[PDB]
């Protein structure tokens, strides 16, 4: 049945129901619209009332305008036709190429599988990116989360991740934009039909996109991700296959979500954020994951809002992950890319068990090497290198040595870097700081390991220096 | 029963303070509909709730009593937008404050719309020149991108937007609509001095016949000061989308964020991360979003955007600032120790970047630019020990040597733009070693002297690189004839 | 009209009119007390009912009691005649010398001067200092920033600064003191007169003083840098001078505001400031420029608390 | 937990220590590795493992240390040691 | 000679009243008119003229800091109030 | 009843399990120990305290009387042993 709206606050619209009154969670449809303005329910309010989180613009609403249920959630289209398309929040596309024909369509909310569903197999993805592969290598239908402020590298790095796993892919891949720039994703798009695995001519599309940037409205970013990733849940369930994930950026699902608490009714948490951030995580995210069926490997892009690791945004997506890679600005502005903090990312397959005791016995050295400078950093910024003994002149240059083998010239960071991009075999990698480790590099110049792909190109960039 | 005042397009006010009015009756008014008071002030319909409308005030509360008779207008907050406006300076609203009349306005857009998709869109290609050295070389700008402005108060940032601003005159006098820029400059929570002294001055070098100033001074409301940046933002949008090339100024967003943290703590929203509402990120993420660069099939027009920031003490990663850096494509860092050293434009190199802005820069400043750009590195590669003369090694006091005058040839005039050709030849000078020798006390007087003789007498040679778009072999070898047997000629 | 007392909490008394509403800023007249009582209305409450914000000691008032609206808000005595007296937030003369006998009276609120008064052009006042002219000029319409207090004679500079602009420009001076301590007004009320700017027995006085003293309510330190900012107002359009205002201390006064604010009853911003901190300089501040008529050029001197610049 | 086998696994009964491992609102899969892990060491036998993940509703994640606690208190009252 | 030992704790009996009586908190829960509290209190001492007498009262605030912060909110009010 | 405490800096410097020595305490004590374990713990709690300390200590280059190397020698010894 029909009913009206009795109050509009921001994104949050009150409509009040005579006949029969809609569950949560249900998708209302406003009449007297130009284009389909969609209200998701939050609560009931009493007396014949519900209150509802908008899909879009409320500006021109009149209290008293009719608003109809349609018996169910917010649906979607999925499956293999959803490929090469890109759609918003809602399903309606958006790549101008007319609606998306399937006979399949599926709700953006659904339940989290279930303890039996989950699965235990842990092995290990390696990617081509040294700082990662070594320190915090991710896993095949692991979940990877990569930490950055505000320009640090994350929208880059996730890039290169593409460039690297995704084209090289069997099965489909999901990209979900959530609540970041709106040109970033005609760069994707463009640059993704020029590659091949979007196919506009035939169907051989491998990819399916889905977006809700920094333009639309609190309520289309909160449930945006929900889209996306609803997408991915058809390819791994429906279908049993590897799916890759991704997100850019996840962040803005919660701030959105920040951004509707109040007006929902809310009493302000910590930071004034909403006090259902605890469970509004929990029940998407444990969504995205690999079960007995299919296996998805999830890659999300968290923004860090004032470089504060502790606000309750960023610190809560940690408990959700397999593989932390946290971007560091101080990392960044020596100059170091990717600018992995090699000593604050962590992943729970680092496990000589996994990816064997020589791969294991050299990401501990390293990381002990490191730990060790940073510990005499506080000493030497005062002093000065002069000051140190003999014995720990070395433990300086050698994690100076490694600390630049850890930065390396990505395949996209070649349009302004002008370094030829690299990829990094794993063997090579290993066995690279393994050497450093072992001395046998002593005698070459630190700047020699600055933004080199394998070992081999240091001894190189070390002879250019005559 | 009723054979007088109607409550369907009506109010009545129930109470006035704290700078929102509660509305009662108005039954079909929109939300974000414009509203009148009985005193001329307009209102913008925030609120509707079962028993009242939640009216936010553009204007002095004062002038609002309790039983005033509110009117509607139908219009979804709208500001007069055209061309009728180059030249003029209106308040957030689109009134003319400059007393030069009203506007001749044929046309109206809303201040809260929404940006273009990702198909009606694609990668900034077109060449926004700045005018100044150290931007057009090391920090691109194209048109459709947004670049930010960045840095504590007094350091330089709101004259690297006017120089630019000066700098269209350039093209503005040609006759080629497809390389113009119309200018619009959105001032917010400044002094009505400094927005009075801008005009004159943009007067004085004939930029105002390009430029739509929108002025919201500290003065003002603090809802005008909020609404100010949207207003002129369609103003800018209607020239991408009629096929033309539009620039927008927002100085600046710091000003804007406390105005609009203002309205939501009055309001009663709750203050988060530095007091400030949870949707500070969302107010200059919609707004940036509408700077964009269009395809061919849309029209091939674009909106260029450079908001400004202001740090407190260099602290970039504060709350707003880091917001800005996520949501532009790209920043310009102004170091106040630079500034109050002498270095003007006082950019930091180490930290400004532009992402998408490199393919959209002119390839003979790319054949300059690129070794400047490589060798300013190597410069900055700790050369922090400065004092020894000559008491360093040999591969490595040359490095000082060609930093110290690459550095000096970056600093630059105020209101004094340059072509990029200008540019290119000056940037030679340094970059190809014919400063070397030169004392670093002298190479300012160097390029106004070489510049200004290049502009007298080798036009011909300038034009050849301005059609060319690059540093032919025969040019570059005719601009290495000009600049060694002027520097011989030269007196220190 | 008249209006009677509702509510009195603290510094904050409501008054409901019958008919017609005091609009906001309007001053009321209290009846029957044994000095003057002014309440400065902030807020429409609705319900007839008003918010008002006393300039004084809002002990012994009944609920009931008859209050007056003045029609307009704050109104102050301007005009040559009000230089060499102290006065306070609403006008009346404290310096016990007998009723300043002004032929206007001005309100203490105004807006700022229109886009097409402004000056476009940027001068120099000349203040006849070395240091000052020469490395740290001060802008004819524009506002100078002093630091540190008095031990190093404070009171001096402020004094040859008044000297010297109506020696070298004839512009009267205005000291409007925000949350003057007592003791330290009565010592520079003597400090002007021994030195000649303020002239006892003549009229060739130089300044204007206004008062807010410590002990009196946020309200009434709130608004005495615009009785201040009033008096030095007619100098610079009735009498078309280059005028000087000197405002001690600017801290006091945001201070004084974010009291206020808190007050009232509305949720504060950052650092314990009031939301309202950015207009409530703004509308203040940009009352202090340079007009067609004349010029006001204000010196402030500066509390920064906790040594912090970047406090709000 | 899997240092409690030696004890669990031998005559002595009033060394046995049981095993209450509550999880709250952690990742599935990570609470899924860990009872695989305990049933590769054969700990998981003494074990019980009550589960509030981050996918359930916040008003379960807050009771589920009690819930433990009592099946814990069973042992603590009936002559064991848990 | 005055001497109010402590002024710190008399704005902690005065801070518990107007929270009570629902007054609007603001830095440290503490009422708009707590420097107008101590400011009125602390002016009341003064040096008359031979006109009035001649007498004089002279006032002594004492004032807790935690840590050495004179910057906190009552501190900072009294060293500009003397 | 005490806490264990584990840090980032013993953890990557090699230290496994990570205890933080000086922060981390057990309120049962040796009341909670084997008397097989009391023989050879009874007192290295508050030794490696000690030992933590004059660690940080003598790394300015001091020459140290063999009283203190004693203490320096067992404390390298002992924590490589847990
Ligand atoms: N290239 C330059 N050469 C010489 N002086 C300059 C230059 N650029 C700026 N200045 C001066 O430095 C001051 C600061 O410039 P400005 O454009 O106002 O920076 P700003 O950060 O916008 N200041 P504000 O907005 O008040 O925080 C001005 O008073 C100029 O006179
Ligand atoms: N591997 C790399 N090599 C060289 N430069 C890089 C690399 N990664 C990032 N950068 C530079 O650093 C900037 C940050 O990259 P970006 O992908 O935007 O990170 P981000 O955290 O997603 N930014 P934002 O979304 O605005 O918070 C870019 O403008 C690049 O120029
Ligand atoms: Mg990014
Ligand atoms: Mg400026």
């Amino acid at each position: 049945t029909t009913g009206r709206i009795v109050a509009v606050i921001g994104a949050v619209v009150d409509v009040q129901f005579d006949e029969g009154l809609p569950p949560i969670l249900n998708a209302l449809e406003v009449q007297g619209r130009e284009t389909r303005l969609v209200l998701e329910v939050a609560q009931h309010l009493g007396e014949s009332t519900v209150r509802t989180i908008a899909m879009d613009g409320t500006e021109g609403l009149v209290r008293g305008q009719k608003v109809l249920d349609s018996g169910a959630p917010i649906r979607i289209p999925v499956g293999p036709e959803t490929l090469g398309r890109i759609m918003n929040v809602i399903g309606e596309p958006i790549d101008e190429r007319g609606p998306i024909k399937t006979k399949q369509f599926a709700a953006i909310h659904a339940e989290a599988p279930e303890f039996v569903e989950m699965s235990v197999e842990q092995e290990i993805l390696v990617t081509g990116i040294k700082v990662v592969d070594l320190l915090a290598p991710y896993a095949k239908g692991g979940k990877i989360g990569l930490f950055g402020g505000a320009g640090v590298g994350k929208t880059v790095l996730i890039m290169e991740l593409i460039n690297n796993v995704a084209k090289a892919h069997g099965g489909y891949s999901v990209f979900a934009g959530v609540g970041e720039r709106t040109r970033e994703g005609n760069d994707l798009y463009h640059e993704m039909i020029e590659s091949g695995v979007i196919n506009l001519k035939d169907a051989t599309s491998k990819v399916a996109l889905v977006y809700g940037q920094m333009n639309e409205p609190p309520g289309a970013r909160a449930r945006v991700a929900l889209t996306g990733l609803t997408v991915a849940e058809y390819f791994r369930d429906q279908e049993g296959q590897d799916v890759l994930l991704f997100i850019d950026n996840i962040f803005r699902f919660t701030q959105a979500g920040s951004e509707v608490s109040a007006l929902l009714g809310r009493i302000p948490s910590a930071v004034g954020y909403q006090p259902t951030l605890a469970t509004d995580m929990g029940t998407m995210q444990e969504r995205i994951t690999t079960t007995k069926k299919g296996s998805i490997t999830s890659v999300q892009a968290i923004y860090v809002p004032a470089d504060d690791l502790t606000d309750p945004a960023p610190a809560t997506t940690f408990a959700h992950l397999d593989a932390t890679t946290v971007l560091s600005r101080a990392i960044a502005e020596l100059g170091i890319y990717p600018a992995v903090d090699p000593l604050d990312s962590t992943s729970r397959i680092m496990d000589p068990n996994i990816v064997g005791s020589e791969h294991y016995d050299v990401a501990r050295g390293v990381q002990k090497i490191l730990q060790d400078y940073k510990s005499l950093q506080d000493i030497i910024a005062i002093l000065g290198m002069d000051e140190l003994s003999e014995e720990d002149k070395l433990t300086v240059s050698r994690a100076r040595k490694i600390q630049r083998f850890l930065s390396q010239p990505f395949q996209v960071a070649e349009v302004f870097t002008g370094h030829l991009g690299k990829l990094v075999p794993l063997k090579e990698t290993i066995k690279g700081f393994q050497q450093i480790l072992a001395g046998e590099y002593d005698h070459l110049p630190e700047q020699a390991f600055y933004m080199v792909g394998p070992i081999e190109e240091a001894v190189a960039k070390a002879d250019k220096l005559a | 029963a009723d054979t007088s005042v109607d409550l369907e397009e009506t109010g009545r006010v129930l109470s006035i303070g704290d700078g929102i009015a509660r509305v009662h009756g108005l039954r079909n008014v929109q939300a974000e509909e414009m509203v009148e008071f009985s005193s001329g002030l307009k209102g913008m319909s925030l609120n509707l709730e079962p028993d009242n409308v939640g009216v936010v005030v553009f204007g002095n509360d004062k002038l609002i009593k309790e039983g005033d008779i509110v009117k509607r207008t139908g219009a979804i907050v709208d500001v007069p937008v055209g061309e009728e406006l180059l030249g003029r300076v209106v308040d957030a609203l689109g009134n003319a404050i400059d007393g030069k009349g009203p506007i001749g306005s044929k046309a109206r857009r809303r201040v809260g719309l929404k940006a273009p998709g990702i198909i009606p869109r694609i990668s900034v290609r077109e060449p926004m020149q700045t005018g100044i050295k150290a931007v057009d070389s090391l920090v691109p700008i194209g048109r459709g991108q947004r670049e930010l402005i960045i840095g504590d108060r007094q350091t330089g940032k709101t004259s690297i937007a006017i120089d630019t601003i000066i700098n269209q005159k350039r093209f503005n006098d040609g006759t080629d609509e497809k390389k113009k820029l119309y200018c619009i400059y959105v001032a917010i929570g400044q002094k009505r001095s400094t927005v009075a002294q801008l005009v004159k001055r943009l007067t004085d070098a004939d930029a105002m016949k390009y430029t739509i100033v929108v002025s919201a001074t500290a003065s003002d409301a603090a809802p005008l000061q909020y609404l100010a940046p949207y207003s002129g933002c369609s103003m800018g949008e209607y020239f991408r989308d009629n096929g033309k090339h539009a620039l927008i100024i927002y100085d600046d967003l710091s000003k804007q964020a406390v105005a609009y943290r203002q309205m939501s703590l009055l309001l009663r929203r709750p203050p988060g991360r530095e007091a400030y509402p949870g949707d500070v990120f969302y107010l200059h993420s919609r707004l940036l979003e509408r700077a964009a660069k269009m395809n061919d099939a849309f029209g091939g027009g674009s909106l260029t955007a450079l908001p400004v920031i202001e740090t407190q003490a260099g602290d970039v990663s504060a709350y707003i600032p880091t917001n800005v850096i996520s949501i532009t494509d790209g920043q310009i860092f102004l170091e106040t120790e630079l500034f109050y050293k002498g270095i003007r434009p006082a950019i930091n190199v180490g930290l400004s970047v532009s992402r998408v802005g490199s393919a959209a820069q002119t390839r003979a400043m790319k054949q300059v630019a690129g070794t400047m750009k490589l060798e300013l590195a190597q410069y900055r590669e700790v050369a922090a020990f400065a004092q020894f003369g000559s008491d360093l090694d040999a591969a490595t006091q040359q490095l000082l040597s060609r930093g110290v005058r690459l550095t000096e040839l970056l600093k630059q005039g105020q209101y004094s733009p340059m072509a990029i050709e200008e540019q290119v030849a000056v940037i030679y000078a340094g970059v190809r070693g014919y400063l070397d020798k030169l004392e670093p006390s002298k190479i300012t007087k160097f390029e106004n002297a070489f510049l200004s003789h290049v502009i007298s007498q080798h036009q011909a040679l300038l034009g050849k690189i301005r059609t060319d778009g690059k540093i032919s072999e025969e040019s570059d070898a005719k601009l290495k004839e000009i600049v060694t047997n002027f520097l011989a000629g030269f007196e220190a």
